[PDB]
RNA sequence: GGUUGCGGCCAUAUCUACCAGAAAGCACCGUUUCCCGUCCGAUCAACUGUAGUUAAGCUGGUAAGAGCCUGACCGAGUAGUGUAGUGGGUGACCAUACGCGAAACUCAGGUGCUGCAAUCU
RNA sequence: GAGAACAGAAAUCUCCAGUAGAACAAAAGGGUAAAAGCCCCCUUGAUUUUGAUUUUCAGUGUGAAUACAAACCAUGAAAGU
RNA sequence: AAGCUCGUAUCAGUUUUAUGAGGUAAAGCGAAUGAUUAGAGGUUCCGGGGUCGAAAUGACCUUGACCUAUUCUCAAACUUUAAAUAUGUAAGAAGUCCUUGUUACUUAAUUGAACGUGGACAUUUGAAUGAAGAGCUUUUAGUGGGCCAUUUUUGGUAAGC
């Protein structure tokens, strides 16, 4: 049947992928601070790319994955800014999602000239219950065919709950 | 410019080709191995005579080339562009080398690449022709003019086989007329009696009948 | 799984599976190795290692040594005997543990001959120390901790089984400093956090901190202790009267059975299918053969 | 210039195997060998501690002494017109008990067996091994097998 | 000069002559080589069973 | 017989797709006070065996499946090769004599066996 | 490969597949996957004393390595290395 | 050359029996790496063109690239497999087995490990053939330009190279 087949959401993963180092980042990493309450993690640039004026190891951008309640909360406050409109694509054929807003004072931020704006990539991450056979150390191992996140199978989730729309065919 | 095919006639050193530690050499005077109307489907071309080498010894790219032209420029001539199907069954991998130029201390002799031949065995197939039995001795005859290009005894033969196929003409017509043999390109594609019953069947409809 | 994933003839005949307990991830070969192998001049001396091995929620405890033929168990101690000593809730936990590896501990030093000689401490204050060499008498036995793949973190349960076996005379070499109760920021043991560790402390000192800023929860769980009324501060006791059990009878009780072999044989080949024959092979692909031709 | 290294000319002979590549299995350090056992050596290119040289790859030994993790194997290494000995250092890994031995045990105990067997039933013993003999006499029944008379055939092409 | 530079021709020849000798094989051989923990006790345990022969033969 | 913990050999055990799985054991699963670890109790630590489920992990079965393994009236006594001749041939090369003898391939059978200890309608 | 604002073939974020198709100063060849690779933490065994061995070989020297003994140490819960 | 100690005790440019190692020949490329002829069939946030257009995350023809299942040809520095000839060790008295001393090394443990005392078994005492025996030491000559045949083989068009 499905009793213990849910659509639980992972994780939650806010992005602010800004192109250089020093302040500017660390006021993008300020404002994930204050939006996941937890203490952010940076990136390094990979290579030097020249052209996007980036250097191997310049620390690039910016995240934090967000997990539970304080997931729904961000997800809800950014699925605002969407109008509840998402698009086919957006929707990985491995059964996760995820959406982009400019503004992230568009969810609830003020402004706060001292900090300025950033857009930011949101990633939500489904899996369902029982997937840590995949994650933990002794007898790991992949999850069956019937129990995986499909792509069809997220978005029959993803209209249910939250009323939002798919809308590209 | 080219030292005469004798010098590398015989077959005397290893298989040097070009390599990663080789590099350097040309390109061959061969290059289109297969003419005339070479889409054609199994079973338009019946027939097949080879061109077999007598002799264990080399062949050069500029002879291949040469037998090559000399036969399908004929072939064509005769009975037409689209009337036969000629293989080249032999390709010059081989690097040959060239010393080029009392004296002195101190001689050091390795070749630059002076061009390339393929090595062939006795009784291996140099050309490979298919066309319908009427086209026979025109077939034949364009084999026996390719023959005085390459150094050393070479024989024609008619292929037991139908076409370029690895079945007799009456084992070819059981699986043909049986369900067993369908069109892919110029050759065919046989019914596995082995594999995924599913597919099998996807393929070959024609099978599954157990009748003419 | 996916189209352009299915992996080709190439990558099949290519393959090197590995060990059937490394893809069942059950056993770290690089460590079994170093842990397995004796000294060469010691020729067929065995070496002893002790596997601690949690569950979900029961104990093992198992002194191996190890042959071509397989690896051969001394004896063994699971938690989930310890209700004859008078334990029937929280088998899963450090008190447990200590509780299951002094369990271990006595029944191999029982069964060998040490048992009156190498008590071990005996009054279990929780101090850092590992049992000695009696003088002019044989030496303690001595075998090693095999953690199987569990972390190595300070205060982590693998390590109750370790002070336990240790304490119950067993020669198991070992360090303090993944004893709760090691200070990071120094290089000191406060043995008094590990003594009530070792009796349930940590989890008695829970109850008392639920009872009064939560009763819904602790409906939910100590729900045995309410149904039994064993409370907070009695549990102390209960292991400390434990050992005393422990050390008293170490023999193992074997669980008295009922029914057989023979019996659990039939039952469960009741429920197993059993492989066609290749004659019936030949029958299925004859009917599918008959059915899928002919207009379907 | 030429080269002659430790291991020169070792490619394809300490090449691991195929799809034998990786950790050794527990059983080769599970052996016991002790003095005056009779090993194969075959170098194991995964482990380069106690490695032999290329030479000893394939040559049979005894081994004269056991420390650690290895097995002092003693071989016998001809130079020029005589025979020197060698003793070469092993890690356990390379060394391999050597079965030339056992058969000539699997016969020796047979022949105690044999001989106790015999000589308590009586004499006429017969130990010492005999080299393949001539066949002797038979009839070959011609009843139901009546010879096929086959004969030498033509020349064909079929290419 | 250029003047050939090796060959192995009759070398065997030449070695074959006194014949490619056998090793000379004895019992007790030489303990040279082993390990110095078992030599050295080893020492004892011999030391140890010639007085246990010679108080026993008495 | 089933399952677990420790294994040996390391695909007849791995790969794809399906189906079935009583009991027990596993498991997934609940919690965050305590040792402890993370950006994130996801992993790792800890407490509860309580609140739930065989969904998946796990185990079995299915398939003219892939792979793998085994055999041989397969290829083939073929290729290659030790030995011989004042054999053949302008040669290239080839037969013959006394021996050894493959490979991919073709067909067929098969799809983990088992050591210790515990436990189980 | 399927995904995510500016973002483009290349920035950062995610899941899936991935027997090594990568990496290991350099030549090449071997070897390695809960590693031998990547990150981290702790360190100085790149230390002490004298012998045995293997390659090259005359079985000399030199270079290089291997396995012990006697110390003093490092790392790790530990076997160990 | 000198002998020296011994005398069927060992000895062997050989076979056989048992058991090792090897990666050449061959083979293979609808197996890995590499090279290579030809078609056939799939494919797209999408390599270039063209056509409908006021634009397609348009629709079509096109040509490329890709992907699948096939096809001709290949390797000293490629390979799953893998010969022949050659090559290691063994075929007993220094053997096999029983009892149980020594020890400072080793084990939880007289447990081991090594060396033994004492004890059972010697007609074929453990394959074939051969042996003008076997073992052993000192001392010194000439030599240290080589060349040839068949087979394997490198450079060279080749050479009485
Ligand atoms: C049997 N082998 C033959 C061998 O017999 C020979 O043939 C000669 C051929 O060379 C002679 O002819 C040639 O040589 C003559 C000098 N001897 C001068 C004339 C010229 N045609 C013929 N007159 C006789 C054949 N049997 O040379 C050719 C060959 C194939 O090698
Ligand atoms: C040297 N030329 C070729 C040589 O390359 C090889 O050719 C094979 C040929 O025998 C195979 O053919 C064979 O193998 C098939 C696959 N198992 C099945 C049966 C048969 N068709 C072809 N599949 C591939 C060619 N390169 O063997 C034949 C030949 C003529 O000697
Ligand atoms: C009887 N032993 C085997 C016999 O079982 C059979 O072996 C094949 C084996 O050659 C195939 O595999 C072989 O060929 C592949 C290339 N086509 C590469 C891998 C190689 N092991 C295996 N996949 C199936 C076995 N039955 O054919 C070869 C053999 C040696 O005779
Ligand atoms: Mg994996
Ligand atoms: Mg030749
Ligand atoms: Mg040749
Ligand atoms: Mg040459
Ligand atoms: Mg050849
Ligand atoms: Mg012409
Ligand atoms: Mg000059
Ligand atoms: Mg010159
Ligand atoms: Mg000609
Ligand atoms: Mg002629
Ligand atoms: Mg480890
Ligand atoms: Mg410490
Ligand atoms: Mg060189
Ligand atoms: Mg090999
Ligand atoms: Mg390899
Ligand atoms: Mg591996
Ligand atoms: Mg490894
Ligand atoms: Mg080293
Ligand atoms: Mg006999
Ligand atoms: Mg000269
Ligand atoms: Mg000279
Ligand atoms: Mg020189
Ligand atoms: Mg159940
Ligand atoms: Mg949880
Ligand atoms: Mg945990
Ligand atoms: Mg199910
Ligand atoms: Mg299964
Ligand atoms: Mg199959
Ligand atoms: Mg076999
Ligand atoms: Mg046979
Ligand atoms: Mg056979
Ligand atoms: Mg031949
Ligand atoms: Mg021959
Ligand atoms: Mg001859
Ligand atoms: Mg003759
Ligand atoms: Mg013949
Ligand atoms: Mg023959
Ligand atoms: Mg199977
Ligand atoms: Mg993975
Ligand atoms: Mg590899
Ligand atoms: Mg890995
Ligand atoms: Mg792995
Ligand atoms: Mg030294
Ligand atoms: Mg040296
Ligand atoms: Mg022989
Ligand atoms: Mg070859
Ligand atoms: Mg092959
Ligand atoms: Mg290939
Ligand atoms: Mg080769
Ligand atoms: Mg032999
Ligand atoms: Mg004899
Ligand atoms: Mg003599
Ligand atoms: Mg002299
Ligand atoms: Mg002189
Ligand atoms: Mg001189
Ligand atoms: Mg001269
Ligand atoms: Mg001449």
């Amino acid at each position: 049947q499905n009793p213990m087949r849910d659509l639980k959401i992972e994780k939650l993963v806010l992005n602010i992928s800004v192109g250089e180092s020093g302040d500017r980042l660390t006021r993008a990493s300020k404002v994930l601070e204050q939006l996941s309450g937890q203490t952010p993690v940076q990136s390094k640039a990979r290579y030097t790319v020249r052209t996007f004026g980036i250097r191997r190891n310049e620390k690039i951008a910016v995240h934090v994955t967000v997990r539970g309640p304080k997931a729904e909360e961000i997800l809800e406050r950014g699925l605002k800014v969407k109008e509840y409109q998402l698009r086919d694509r957006n929707f990985s054929a491995t059964g996760n999602f995820g959406f982009g807003i400019d503004e992230h004072i568009d969810l609830g931020i003020k402004y706060d000239p001292s900090i300025g704006i950033f857009g930011m990539d949101f990633y939500v991450v489904m899996n369902r219950p029982g997937a840590r056979v995949t994650r933990r150390k002794r007898c790991k191992g992949t999850v069956g065919n019937s129990h995986k996140t499909t792509k069809e199978d997220t978005v029959s989730w993803f209209k249910q709950k939250y009323d939002a729309d798919v809308l590209d065919k | 410019a080219r030292r005469p095919a004798r010098c590398y006639r015989y077959q005397k050193n290893k298989p040097y080709p070009k390599s990663r530690y080789n590099r350097a050499v040309p390109d061959s005077k061969i290059r289109i191995y297969d003419l005339g109307k070479k889409k054609a489907t199994v079973d338009e071309f019946p027939l097949c005579v080879h061109l077999v080498s007598n002799e264990l010894e080399q062949l050069s790219s500029e002879a291949l080339e040469a037998a090559r032209i000399c036969a399908n420029k004929y072939m064509t001539t005769v009975s037409g562009r689209d009337a036969f199907h000629l293989r080249v069954r032999v390709h010059p991998f081989h690097v040959l080398r060239i010393n080029k130029m009392l004296q002195q201390g101190m001689r050091g002799a390795w070749g630059k690449p002076h061009g390339l031949a393929a090595r062939v065995d006795i009784g291996q197939i140099i050309f490979s022709v298919r066309t319908k039995d009427s086209n026979k001795d025109v077939v034949v005859e364009g084999l026996r003019r390719a023959r005085y290009k390459f150094p050393g005894q070479q024989k024609i033969i008619l292929s037991k086989k139908w076409g370029f196929t690895n079945l007799d003409r009456p084992e070819y017509l059981k699986k043909r007329e049986a369900g067993e043999v369908k069109d892919d390109g110029a050759f065919v594609k046989f019914l596995s009696k082995k594999g995924s019953l599913e597919n099998n069947i996807r393929e070959f409809p024609e099978y599954f009948a157990a009748q003419a | 799984a996916f189209q352009k994933d299915a992996k080709s003839s190439a990558y099949s005949s290519r393959f090197q599976t590995p060990f059937r307990r490394r893809r069942e991830g059950k056993t770290d070969y690089y460590q079994r190795k170093r842990l397995v192998t004796q000294h060469k001049a010691k020729y067929n001396t065995p070496k002893y290692r002790l596997v601690v091995r949690f569950t979900n929620k029961d104990i093992i405890c198992q002194i191996i040594s190890s042959t071509i033929t397989g690896d051969v168990v001394l004896a063994a101690a699971y938690s989930h005997e310890l209700p004859r000593y008078g334990i029937t809730h929280g088998l899963t936990n450090w008190a447990a543990a200590y509780a299951t590896g002094l369990l271990i501990a006595r029944r191999t030093l029982q069964k060998l001959g040490l048992d009156e000689t190498y008590k071990g401490v005996e009054e279990v204050e929780g101090e850092y120390e590992l049992t000695e060499a009696v003088e002019d008498g044989p030496r303690p036995f001595k075998v090693f901790l095999d953690i199987g793949l569990q972390r190595t973190t300070t205060g982590a349960r693998v390590f109750g089984a370790l002070k336990g076996a240790s304490d119950g005379g067993l020669y198991v070499p070992h360090s303090e400093n993944r004893f709760p109760g090691w200070d990071f920021e120094t290089e000191e043991i406060d043995p008094e956090l590990l003594r009530s560790y070792i009796f349930g402390g940590h989890v008695s000192q829970y109850m008392e901190e639920l009872a009064d800023d939560d009763e819904e929860r602790f409906s939910e769980l100590f729900k045995g202790y309410l149904a039994d009324d064993i409370d907070a501060d009695s549990l102390e006791d209960i292991y400390t009267s434990a050992h005393e059990a422990i050390r008293a009878d170490p023999a193992f009780k074997p669980t008295e059975k009922k029914f057989t072999k023979e019996q659990y044989a039939a039952e469960s080949k009741k429920y197993r299918q059993t492989k066609l024959s290749k004659e019936e092979r030949a029958a299925r692909v004859a009917a599918k053969i008959a059915a899928l031709a002919g207009q379907q | 210039g030429k080269s002659h290294g430790y291991r020169s000319r070792t490619r394809y002979m300490f090449q691991r195997d195929f799809r034998k590549h990786g950790a050794v299995h527990l059983s080769t350090y599970l052996k016991v060998y002790k003095v005056g056992d009779i090993v194969d050596i075959k170098a194991n290119g995964s482990i380069q501690k106690g490695m032999p040289h290329k030479f000893y790859q394939g040559k049979t030994g005894v081994v004269y002494n056991v420390t650690k993790s290895s097995v002092g194997v003693i071989i016998n290494k001809m130079v020029g017109n005589r025979y020197l000995e060698k003793r070469l250092n092993l890690r356990v890994e390379h060394i391999k008990h050597s079965k030339c031995r056992q058969e000539f045990l699997e016969r020796v105990k047979a022949n105690a067996a044999k001989r106790a067997e015999a000589k308590a039933q009586g004499v006429a013993v017969q130990l010492k091994r005999q080299p393949a003999q001539p066949r002797e006499s038979r009839i070959v029944s011609t009843e139901g097998n009546v010879p096929q008379t086959l004969a030498p055939v033509p020349y064909e092409t079929f290419i | 000069a250029k003047s050939k530079n090796h060959t192995a021709h009759n070398q065997t020849r030449k070695a074959h002559r006194n014949g490619i000798k056998k090793p000379k094989t004895y019992k007790y051989p030489s303990l040279k080589g082993v390990d110095p923990k078992f030599r050295r006790n080893h020492k004892h345990a011999l030391h140890g069973t010639a007085k246990a022969l010679a108080a026993a033969k008495k």
